[PDB]
């Protein structure tokens, strides 16, 4: 249960709306506070402990403090869904360069 | 390339944005 190449498209795909709808403002916020969390001794074993992803993807959204919008709770559930619900911190590098992408041209 | 996880975007950009909404 390891594909952090799931991580590289999730930064992207949750990217290329959040331009379009003007989220991407408010939504690095969730995105940082997300892969913070994932990147937590504590919260890291509490994604990986089974192979169902319910006991991780609702744990990882209430433990942020329901401060996610609609994607914030359709996105967790499809990362932890894939069983790496915990590489929150490998799509935040790759977000942080798309925006920087997005502040150049 | 599209078969491996990276070509996911665009199923996550239809399921991050629309996921309960099929």
């Amino acid at each position: 249960s390891e594909f952090i190449t799931v991580a590289r498209p999730y930064a992207k795909a949750a990217f290329d709306f959040a331009v379009e709808h003007q989220s991407v403002e408010r939504w690095q916020d969730m995105l940082a506070f997300a892969a913070e969390v994932t990147k937590n001794e504590q919260m890291a074993e509490l994604l990986s402990g089974a192979l169902a992803p319910e006991t991780l993807a609702e744990s990882f959204i209430a433990v942020c403090g329901e401060q996610l919008d609609e994607n914030g709770q359709n996105l967790i559930r499809v990362m932890a869904e894939n069983g790496r619900l915990n590489a929150l911190p490998d799509v935040l590098e790759q977000f942080i360069h798309l925006r920087a992408v997005s502040e150049a041209t | 390339m599209q078969l491996n996880s990276t070509e996911i975007s665009e199923l996550i950009k239809q399921r991050i944005a629309q996921f309960n909404v099929v």
